[PDB]
């Protein structure tokens, strides 16, 4: 029941956006031999454990996806996204593209703004990961629609984080490089200074199967 | 700002309006009492509504009603609304009864009538239930048990309780005499004394008493022994 | 004046959902805590034992609901919408076992909870479920687990975790109790968890709750390796532990 | 201190039920006979029995102490249903709603009461500067009749004030009467534990 | 804030304790005519008074039949009471075809009164 | 003193319906009798039959004795419906919103009737400044003018407060009439 | 610039929790005792005890007293509740209505003692302006009656305001003690 | 010109932030220190240190200079917010109810500084025309008794009206700081 | 042309009429509020001229 405005636009989709403009923030950059993410974990305490509360899932053996909204939403669209992960394989015995899963959870969260009595989702998707088409990176909007960005943040206040990207990116940059040019897209974005095994990458691995990065092993690169 | 509409809207305040309002209900309706006693449960429901009919025949509103031989259950509020509650208990022994051939147990046939109650209390377009219901039973090998559901569930096991128009009067008198230890032909000239303190001599008070050594079964008031009632002390 | 606050489906202008938000102040406004811990090998779920605000049985009022044999849990809130959960619970743990033959892990119980908590929030089909809970339980790896869950939909997990109506005035005490057997002596595990860990747990609900804490007020449940059943520590070994505070 | 702050709940309490059971009837049995129901129309407010006016001025003198008798009685009914309005909850507040309009009914007949006291000396000063006019123009006949005027306008008012005090007498009495259960428990203490 | 919030709905409870929507049903059926019977010992008589609305009209019929020991005689509305009339003949002709025995007269009552509560508790169906 | 009070109460209802069915439908003839429906247009509202005006004074003190006893007889009535407003509840009281207009109506009357002892002060008050004028500038003759306006003046409001006590007098007693159930029992 | 700011919030805190804490029961006391509320009625809102009314003159100079130290105390509490409403969000407010109504019945009080000092001056120049005219008029009887029946009125006011004085004290007491919780922590997460 | 325009609102902008940063906190501490918080009841509203009247004449001098201070340094922040008011739509205006709440307590102060050049004229006058009645009446003492009275009723709302502004400069300052995100960026 | 619905632009320039009529409101009331200056100045100066040893 989420009509219209005489503005020309919706207005609880609006407010919908708000909320993923006031959430822990989410970053993709994609290279040309692999794709990379990063979350700020804000952990609240230490009795939390690090290995249950996750911003980085699996969809695959070859996507990964990251949460940037409300995060009782991370799970059903998550399992809704599994679901179609399993259905284009059972028949297709390949792999799952990214253009063919990314338009099918668009159509799944467009489906919950027309039907009435219903909600739409408090959050903002970012699925990458290797295709036999090269490397994508994909940001889902709560209203539905996708964009096919190449370097994108979706968390609180983007507007001067995306800055950082749009002054430090090149085309042709490698994994490798990448990590610290995100990592300084976080730890001199914003607070959250003390940047110490508190920040989940996910990288594509130069077509590799998915791998979620380690505390230890992001400390090698946390030194700088 | 008018927040206690709905029963699926939340006051800010935290607390759950629209079914608080259903005590307030209760409390204006005819009262039902029940305690434990070491021979059985006598059970008690007083109708005070002698002002405005007083054409109804002297043993005909009953308001003790059970499901099987061995469970007595009591109304406190909506009478009609609790006629509802009894077919879903009913029922509810039956289809366990079907399943398990042996009558159902008090501690499983409680916790599946609070669920029906409070299952009501969740929907956005079915009123909730305005009947609290007294669900009471005595073991032969272990003593009694009386469970009290109000509205929106929260069962609680008693050992003596009153529910209707007068909840903060007659709890003062039970207090006073252990009742877990005395007789059960010797309460029910106790209970009588109660009504008279708080209001006519009339017999409106309709009840019965599930264990008298009497099988250890639900029997009826038993008019002859509740005749002698000792009107002055 | 008529804010954005009526139904349950429907955005605020900041982006707030206040159904969810108030749903999670009637669990604080129960006034009963509860404290679960889990140390090495074990995990204890501490209850409170209090009517939710004469002849009242007290050992029939609890705030400790098994949902198996080996998965136990608690509640608080209100006591209509915490029964209901742990029925909505029971009937999934153990479809789990008819679905899929091994018994249910405790960390997919609680996202498999969420699940169906997820669908009535985007859907204003019923009211939300004002309760909270600490599901506590060993897997099979003999590793012990406890999730917490908010109204909302939640699978947090903590080593150490304060329900209820304190968890503004806990995490100060708990951060110390745990500190208290971490970085201290730690010398081994002589399977004495029980001397370790619920000593270590009942000593964190003293610090909380300014009473004396009677033994006849206060319940706990062990799923520590060797045992495995959440079982219900007695009365006289409860009044045991209180004497150790000396 | 705490001490005398419990007092003060105590004996107002008292003073409020002591107003309603016995100060408040009292009065209205007073006013009541002399400007008694049953009458016939038109032997009350008349102009009959009709320098200052000497029976003008101790007719004000016995409505100042009326005036005075009726602020101090309901101030203290009014402050004691104040002290007694529950903390402020959203919904399940009908019967502060309740007291909130006993509040406004007191402040009414108290605001009532208060413009007698301004009232007497518009009376004094009006017919003065009227008088000095007189003194300045004794021909012009229509300000001496204006005087006579004004007199049998002050001695119906006198009595309207009468009435009026006998009716918010019994208006006070009759509410409180029949909304007695909801002004002091107006909120259920919902006592579990 | 109260006398026009709690009024239109049956599913709202009012502050007090009171579900004024039914409550106004219960008024509903004092606006028709009368209606009076006397059981004696082994009879029972109903006299019904019917209401002539015009003079070229017929008087509507107050006092109906359910069965041959059973009549039932509305006083209120008549598009809820013949709507009860078809429930309360399908449900005892259905008993002297289900059985042989006539139906008890409690047991048929406890039908009729459940139909009032089902009507009570949906927020479309009204009372 | 309960007794006393209780009789009180019986006394003040006695009185209403004796006013209605009685005193009120005397009057309605009295102030017909004076102003009466079938007169042609302007033989009541005109000036043809019109020191101090002796004739002015006659006729306001009769005006007086006509307000004094509306106040009256309204006032206890006002006082009867409030003592039979029931308890405040919520919701169902559409009837306490019957009563409520019957008060606001007899309020309003009271008000309008309580008026006019305050305004014919004022008329020869305001009669006699002009008249004072007219000493010290006596050839101004709007002065002389305004002096034969003021009579002119109150004698169409004098009648028309007339008319608007009968006026009053019905509307206060057919409102009553046809809402009676509704005022006395509200409720069951 | 920075530690005197807070030093600052520090301070008025203390002077608002001294005041319902110590200064406002005190004074509640203190005015109930010389107005005592179980005397009979009449005893207080009477005339026995009543150029310049040199009398009256003295009375008036304890108002100012008690008008003065009322609107300190509550000009701080008032400012203390100020400080405290919680930042501005759509929903989820109720304790900012708490704040809001409270605020009102503070000005409210506040407003109430604020005109008494114009009162009076419009008192002595009321009665300035009719004692000029029995100077010129000495015999028209009726100014010196309104003289006489002015000081009875004000005689009454000011006895009034004493009430008020009292009855304020204890309706800001109670109210602020019985949502003291919803006062200092209105949402807090 | 457009450039010009455009620099000044930026040198708006300038000047709201230099009022938020420098301007408002010197100037709490400086009303602070004339009417401290922790001062006991009865040593600020007392009249110990109470022709026209010379005393008085000074005190009126220096409240006209923290009126005229205060009526500059908010009307630019007013200015600073209608500046920054987003495009008119429908719905989704929460934060310009911010924006609108912000500006009207503003424009209440404002007001309230405004009233002050008025409150002054009021005082001369009145106290003239008493002087005139004492000095043509001079044996009834009520309008010497009016006088003093007037001097002391102005006494006191001289130090309420440095309250009020201590009050406002507080409650100003609170009010964006908390409500700062919203402000710029509604 | 006044429509029902569908007209939020309609409340633009009503918004737009009451805004300028404001601002042309308040610069007309300047001439009316000059006099009162002349006028407020002159009165007092009479005043000064009767009562020259006052002051104030």
């Amino acid at each position: 029941l989420t009509t219209f405005s005489p503005t020309g636009k919706l207005v609880q989709i609006e407010y919908a956006l708000n909320r993923v403009s006031s959430s822990s923030p989410a970053l993709g950059i994609r290279a040309k031999n692999g794709v990379i993410i990063a979350t700020e974990k804000k952990s609240p305490n230490e009795l939390i454990e690090e290995n249950s509360i996750f911003k980085i899932q699996q969809i695959s053996e070859h996507i990964g996806i990251v949460y940037a909204g409300m995060p009782g939403d991370f799970r059903v669209l998550l399992k809704r996204a599994r679901k179609e992960a399993i259905r284009y394989s059972l028949q297709y015995g390949s792999e799952i593209l990214v253009k063919e899963l990314v338009k099918i959870i668009a159509s799944i969260v467009q489906e919950f703004t027309q039907t009435g009595g219903v909600r739409p989702f408090g959050l903002s998707l970012l699925i990458c990961g290797v295709d036999v088409y090269g490397y994508h990176l994909y940001q889902i909007d709560p209203s539905g629609c996708y964009f096919n960005w190449m370097a994108t943040c979706v968390g609180k206040d983007y507007q001067n984080n995306m800055s950082f990207l749009e002054k430090r990116y090149n085309k042709d940059i490698e994994i490798e490089d990448a990590i610290h040019t995100a990592i300084l897209t976080l730890k001199e974005s914003y607070e959250g200074v003390l940047n110490e095994k508190n920040i989940e990458i996910g990288v594509a691995y130069d077509n590799k199967p998915f791998k979620i990065l380690t505390q230890n092993e992001i400390k090698d690169y946390l030194i700088e | 700002a008018g927040y206690d509409l709905s029963v699926s809207t939340f006051s800010p305040d935290g607390r759950l309006y629209q079914v608080e309002y259903i005590y307030k209900s209760i409390n204006n309706n005819n009262t039902a009492l029940c305690l434990e006693c070491k021979d059985g449960i006598i059970c008690c429901c007083i109708n005070s509504n002698m002002d405005k009919n007083k054409m109804i025949k002297k043993n005909s509103y009953n308001r003790i009603y059970h499901v099987n031989n061995n469970i007595i259950i009591t109304y406190s509020g909506f009478d009609g609304d609790a006629r509802n509650i009894i077919d879903r208990a009913r029922s509810e022994a039956n289809t366990y009864y079907y399943n398990f051939h042996t009558n159902i147990p008090l501690h499983i046939l409680v916790n599946r009538i609070s669920l029906y109650i409070h299952a009501y209390t969740l929907y956005w377009h079915m009123r909730p239930f305005a009947a609290s219901i007294i669900i009471s039973s005595f073991n032969e090998k272990d003593k009694g048990d009386i469970y009290c559901i109000e509205p929106n569930g929260a069962c609680y096991k008693y050992s003596g309780i009153v529910i209707g128009k007068n909840k903060e009067m007659f709890k003062t008198e039970i207090e006073k005499k252990d009742y877990k230890d005395i007789n059960v032909r010797d309460a029910i000239e106790d209970i009588y004394k109660f009504i008279l303190t708080s209001n006519n001599l009339q017999n409106l008070v309709n009840f019965s008493w599930i264990c008298k050594e009497s099988s250890y079964e639900f029997q009826n008031i038993h008019e002859e022994i509740l005749t002698p009632a000792l009107n002055k002390a | 004046q008529s804010m954005y606050d009526r139904h349950l489906t429907i955005f605020s202008p900041d982006g707030n959902l206040y159904q969810i938000e108030y749903a999670i102040k009637a669990v604080k406004n129960t006034n009963i805590t509860s404290v679960g811990v889990k140390g090495e090998n074990c995990a204890v779920i501490i209850s409170q034992k209090k009517m939710a605000t004469k002849l009242l049985d007290y050992n029939n009022i609890t705030n400790i609901y098994n949902i198996t044999d080996e998965i136990g849990c608690s509640m608080v809130g209100m006591p209509g919408d915490c029964l209901s959960m742990v029925y909505k619970a029971r009937s999934e743990a153990s479809e789990f076992l008819y679905s899929n033959g091994y018994n249910v892990n405790a960390e997919t119980l609680c996202r498999n909870i969420c699940d169906k908590i997820q669908v009535y929030t985007q859907h204003a089909y019923m009211r939300l479920h004002a309760c909270s809970g600490m599901i506590i339980g060993i897997d099979e790896n003999n590793k012990p687990e406890l999730f917490k869950f908010d109204p909302s939909g939640f699978c947090a997990g903590y080593r150490a975790c304060v329900i209820g109506n304190k968890e503004q005035e806990s995490i100060s005490v708990l951060e110390r109790l745990l500190e208290k057997r971490k970085k201290k002596i730690q010398q081994e595990t002589i399977d004495e968890d029980i001397r370790n860990t619920t000593i270590l747990a009942i000593e964190a609900l003293q610090t909380i709750l300014a009473f004396d804490l009677k033994a006849s007020e206060i319940e706990v449940a062990i799923v520590s390796t060797k045992n495995r059943n959440f079982t219900q520590i007695s009365e006289k070994e409860i009044d045991n532990y209180l004497t150790y505070i000396a | 201190i705490k001490e005398e702050y419990n007092k003060f709940k105590y004996d107002i309490t008292k003073q409020a039920i002591e107003s309603l059971r016995e100060r408040i009837p009292k009065r209205i049995i007073f006013f009541n006979n002399l400007v008694n129901v049953n009458s016939e129309p038109g032997s009350i407010l008349n102009v009959n029995d009709l320098p200052s006016h000497k029976q003008i001025y101790l007719e004000l003198e016995k409505i100042k102490t009326y005036a005075s008798e009726l602020i101090e009685i309901i101030g203290n009914i009014k402050l004691w249903i104040q002290l007694n309005v529950p903390r402020i909850e959203d919904g399940n507040n009908f019967g502060v709603g309740i007291q909130e309009e006993a509040i406004q009914e007191l402040a009414r007949v108290e605001e009532s009461a208060f413009n007698l006291y301004d009232a007497i000396v518009k009376y004094y000063m009006e017919r003065a500067k009227i008088s000095t006019k007189v003194l300045k123009y004794p021909n012009v006949s229509d300000y001496q009749e204006a005087v006579r005027e004004l007199d049998e306008k002050e001695w119906i008012h006198i009595k309207i004030t009468i009435v009026d005090m006998r009716n918010n007498y019994i208006m006070l009495y009759d509410l409180l009467y029949k909304n007695w259960e909801k002004v002091v428990k107006p909120k259920n203490e919902d006592a579990h534990h | 804030m109260y006398r026009n919030l709690y009024d239109t709905d049956n599913i709202i409870y009012s502050p007090e304790g009171r579900l004024y929507q039914v409550e106004y049903a219960s008024e509903a059926i004092k606006q028709g005519t009368c209606a009076v019977a006397i059981k004696s010992k082994d009879y029972v008589v109903v006299s019904g008074l019917k209401k002539c609305i015009s003079k070229l009209s017929f008087p509507q019929e107050k006092i109906f039949k359910i069965d041959d020991y059973i009549g039932i005689s509305m006083s209120g509305i008549t598009s809820d009471a013949k709507v009860l009339t078809k429930f309360m003949q399908n449900e005892c002709l259905s008993h002297k075809f289900l059985y042989n025995e006539n139906i008890n007269i409690e047991s048929l009552v406890r039908s009729v009164a459940d139909k009032y509560q089902k009507n009570t508790q949906k927020s479309s169906k009204r009372a």
